[PDB]
């Protein structure tokens, strides 16, 4: 109890009349809040998913995207997706951790040829149209698009280059339309029995069967370099808490305190504020554009007001410089003054000479 | 492509700790929060837990609580196993995981048993 | 031709709000009352390749909007990455690639980009609201610290341009946009849109004059008002 | 004409009481 | 923690004989956002580490790809193989994924 704390701090079994500072009142953070500015721009993976005509397998479109927040959660949320196999990276860790740049390649190919477009796997089309490097870190997204990309008559929009003179370089797209010299006799630009044109036309039809239907296949390439990383998943955010002492993480400021609305007006470029002593005084909420004042958690000295143990064993506790809305247990004749909020003493309007000085004109005493 | 190497099996004194390393080759471990699993010969497979390279916050199976601990080091893509005072039946072959939709990448396996 | 930088080129060092605070910060600044190179243009091609050094305090008072971007780069060659800033009336563009910069880079209404002969290893591309348009002083500070390319802006309207010298008033430069770009920069060149006549009776550039100053490590005592803006400053080593 | 453990205690005599003495 | 019961029946059959293997999954696991359920199967050749056989309970990964369709609402999923050969001769475990407590399959073998 406070009286025994006073006895220990005085190292005497009898404490004389007076006020003794025994301990320190401290308010610990109840909650922890983390905020980052929300999505705003979004990296358009759905756009290359939603492209009406996917690029040719040999002339695969290379889309390098940077400086945007990427939402990979919608990719898992999307039901029509059928294949999400990943190599060197967790499918669900794209949101958690990020790379510097992302390459998206959109192409339409038959179902059996989808497995041919994979690292460490070579195919009749893959070796000459699109050969994924063995060691790249990325995910291949594939799904059936027979209804969207085929008709009863037949879809000949998508074609591939069957014959190529040399092995394809990694991350290289071949757009050459030269007639392949399959035969020993020179082609000279004229199709013949020996010379076969490398490009062949697929026919996509619903009746053509599964394993050969068109598949909208998108491969995402992630590479992290010395340059700063600009595309990342949505970092965790929490709700805003006002008038309660909480740990706050406003884009990595990492401070503790109680957050209140402030009348101060920041400049548009400015993010947080500092006082004369170079202490964070106000922060702007990244989610909104409002300005939040940061005042520290309430703390102060705990002083025990006691008459002599010869007189009595009752004690009144003073919490210096603390609003006792934030605070012997409260509810026992709790009275508030400038020196602090006094617990255990009842304010009396009549005035006597000072007995135990509390502060700011308030003096405690033991009387009936 | 992407390979996870298991540490060679070390004979361990009875009632002591045993450590097995799962280093990643061909790719940094930073993008992978690998999972540890234990398999006993002629017995069902079990899931030990997982490690994240940064803020690892490893969460273990309820049966293995307070006795099975696993950690990894981001530098050199190394991982580790921490298991001590294992009985012969409890000891099982440990594998690493790709934590995908299914565990695509698995270690070659470590047959570790208390033999001293 | 030279002109004194009478308390010009001061920018907000950081994004920290301060109210009625005299904050003394040590950062790369244009020293007060310092020598500033001043160039005239115009065909009379005068666009020297000025070294970037720590930074550049670019300025212009062209009421005809003659200034149409800047050129940056370590060597202005395809071997190294370079900055390209082109600012159109409808929309501005910032491209960062290994541009092979021609002898006379310019924009061709604008029909086709004619600023770079080659575009390989393109890593960065940015688009924002126009800033060079809307007789008035248009002063910028460019920096390259820790791989972040920093730009500051302030469009002060000045009633008098007859003396053809920078005003003696003070105006701190609010940051406009910062670009994450890890390359190094050791050269600077200014862009002017050369029209079909150059491709020059149709297009006139008689009023295009731009002042260039170089930043230096200095200690400044910045005065913030209760609103949070820098109203005045002093250079401790002046 | 500071919350790092620095607490400024109020004087026992308020300015009104000092003025009343005066 | 999720209750699982995998049929360990082993059939010594010639190639071209279908086999049906299913294991119950309690709580009827259902991923939010997408209709797909996170249930997977593994194929482990004797003396070799297990590898991903099937994921999402209805999607066939590249690598010996053939059918393996499974129909269920999270209460149960059935994995079917059209033909049995030495390559498919292995031990299979079905492990739930949507539920964070992961319990692996008891084990199922096939013979030629
Ligand atoms: C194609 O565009 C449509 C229309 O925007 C997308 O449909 C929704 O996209 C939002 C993206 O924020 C998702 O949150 C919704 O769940 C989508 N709803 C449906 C019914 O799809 C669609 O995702 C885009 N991509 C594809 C492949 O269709
Ligand atoms: C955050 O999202 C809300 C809801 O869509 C939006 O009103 C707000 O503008 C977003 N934040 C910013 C900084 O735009
Ligand atoms: C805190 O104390 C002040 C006086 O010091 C008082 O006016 C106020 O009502 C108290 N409570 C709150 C919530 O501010
Ligand atoms: C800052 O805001 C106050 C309050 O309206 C205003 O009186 C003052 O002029 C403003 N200062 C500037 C520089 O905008």
């Amino acid at each position: 109890d406070p009286l025994s704390e006073t006895k220990c701090t005085l190292k005497s079994f009898t404490v004389e009349k007076g006020i003794y500072q025994t301990s320190n009142f401290r308010v610990q953070p109840t909650e922890s809040i983390v905020r980052f500015p929300n999505i705003t721009n979004l990296c358009p993976f759905d756009e290359v998913f939603n492209a009406t005509r996917f690029a040719s397998v040999y002339a695969w479109n290379r889309k390098r995207i940077s400086n945007c927040v990427a939402d990979y959660s919608v990719l898992y949320n999307l039901a029509p997706f059928f294949t999400f196999k990943c190599y060197g990276v967790s499918p669900t860790k794209l949101n958690d951790l990020c790379f510097t740049n992302v390459y998206a390649d959109s192409f339409v190919i038959r179902g059996d040829e989808v497995r041919q477009i994979a690292p460490g796997q070579t195919g009749n089309i893959a070796d000459y149209n699109y050969k994924l490097p063995d060691d790249f870190t990325g995910c291949v997204i594939a799904w059936n698009s027979n209804k969207l990309d085929s008709k009863v008559s037949g879809n000949y929009n998508y074609l591939y280059r069957l014959f190529r003179k040399s092995n394809l370089k990694p991350f290289e797209r071949d757009i050459s339309t030269e007639i392949y010299q399959a035969g020993n006799k020179p082609c000279n630009g004229v199709a013949g029995f020996n010379c076969y044109f490398p490009l062949r036309s697929y026919s996509f039809r619903p009746t053509y069967g599964v394993g050969h239907q068109p598949y909208r296949v998108v491969v995402l390439s992630f590479e992290l370099l010395h340059a700063p990383a600009t595309v990342c998943g949505p970092k965790k955010s929490t709700n805003l808490v006002k008038n309660k002492c909480v740990n706050f993480n406003f884009n990595g400021l990492k401070g503790t305190g109680v957050l209140t609305e402030s009348n101060k007006k920041f400049l548009p470029f400015q993010q947080f504020g500092r006082d004369i002593a170079d202490t964070t005084d106000a922060v702007r909420d990244p989610q909104t554009l409002e300005i939040l004042d940061i005042t520290p958690c309430s703390f102060g000295g705990v002083s025990v007001i006691t008459p002599g143990t010869n007189t009595s064993n009752q004690v009144a506790v003073l919490y210096q410089g603390v609003n006792c809305t934030e605070v012997y247990s409260t509810g026992s004749n709790v009275f508030q003054t400038r020196a602090g909020c006094l617990i255990g003493a009842e304010y009396v309007n009549n005035s006597y000479e000072c007995d135990i000085p509390i502060g700011a004109g308030i003096c405690a005493s033991y009387q009936t | 492509e992407v390979q996870l190497k298991q540490s060679v099996a070390e004979l361990v004194r009875p009632g002591a700790s045993v450590k097995v390393s799962c280093t990643a080759s061909g790719f940094n471990i930073k993008n992978i929060y690998m999972h540890w699993v234990k398999q006993r010969p002629e017995q069902g497979l079990d899931w030990i837990g997982r490690i994240d390279p940064a803020n690892g916050n490893s969460r273990y199976a309820p049966k293995f609580q307070d006795k099975a601990t696993i950690t990894a080091d981001t530098s050199s893509n190394t991982a580790y196993l921490q298991l001590s005072s294992l009985t012969s039946e409890d000891t099982a072959i440990y594998y690493c995981a790709d934590e995908g939709w299914g565990f695509a990448n698995w270690g070659q396996g470590t047959l570790v048993t208390v033999s001293a | 031709a030279y002109t004194n930088s009478f308390t010009r080129g001061v920018y907000y060092p950081d994004k920290v709000f301060r109210s009625s605070v005299l904050h003394s910060t040590q950062d790369l600044f244009l020293p007060f009352f310092s020598n500033v190179t001043w160039f005239h243009v115009i065909k009379r091609f005068d666009n020297p390749v000025l070294p970037f050094n720590d930074g550049v305090y670019f300025a212009s008072i062209e009421k005809s909007n003659i200034i149409r971007g800047w050129i940056f780069g370590t060597t202005l060659d395809s071997k190294t990455q370079s900055l390209l800033i082109v600012n159109n009336a409808t929309n501005v563009v910032i491209k960062v690639c290994e541009f092979q910069f021609c002898n006379d880079p310019f924009l061709d209404m604008e029909s086709e980009f004619r600023v770079y002969s080659s575009a390989n290893n393109c890593t960065f591309e940015y688009v924002s609201q126009p800033f060079l348009m809307d007789k008035n002083l248009r002063e910028f500070v460019f920096k390259n610290i820790d791989g972040y390319f920093k730009i500051y802006s302030k469009h002060t309207p000045i009633i008098v341009r007859e003396p053809e010298d920078l005003p003696q008033g003070f105006s701190a430069l609010e940051p406009l946009v910062d670009l994450p770009i890890g390359i190094n920069i050791t050269r600077f060149q200014t862009l002017l849109a050369l029209h079909r006549s150059y491709l020059s009776s149709g297009w006139t550039a008689g009023a295009a004059a731009y002042y260039v100053g170089y930043l230096q490590p200095r200690t400044f005592l910045l005065k913030y008002n209760e609103n949070g803006t820098i109203t005045d400053a002093v250079d401790c080593a002046l | 004409t500071k919350f790092k453990g620095l607490t400024v205690l109020p004087p026992l005599l308020t300015d009104e009481m000092i003025a009343q003495y005066t | 923690d999720i209750v699982m019961t995998q049929s360990p029946s082993s059939l010594t059959v010639t190639a071209g004989e279908k086999v049906t293997m299913s294991c119950k999954s309690s709580q009827s696991l259902l991923n939010s956002g997408n209709q797909k359920n996170y249930l997977t199967w593994y194929q482990q050749k004797v003396g070799q580490p297990p590898k991903l056989l099937i994921y999402w309970a209805s999607t066939r990964d590249p690598g010996v790809p053939d059918r393996f369709t499974g129909s269920g609402f999270g209460t149960d999923f059935t994995l079917t193989i059209s033909s049995v050969q030495a390559e498919d001769l292995a031990v299979y475990y079905c492990q739930n994924d949507y539920s964070y407590p992961l319990t692996f399959g008891a084990g199922t073998k096939v013979e030629l």
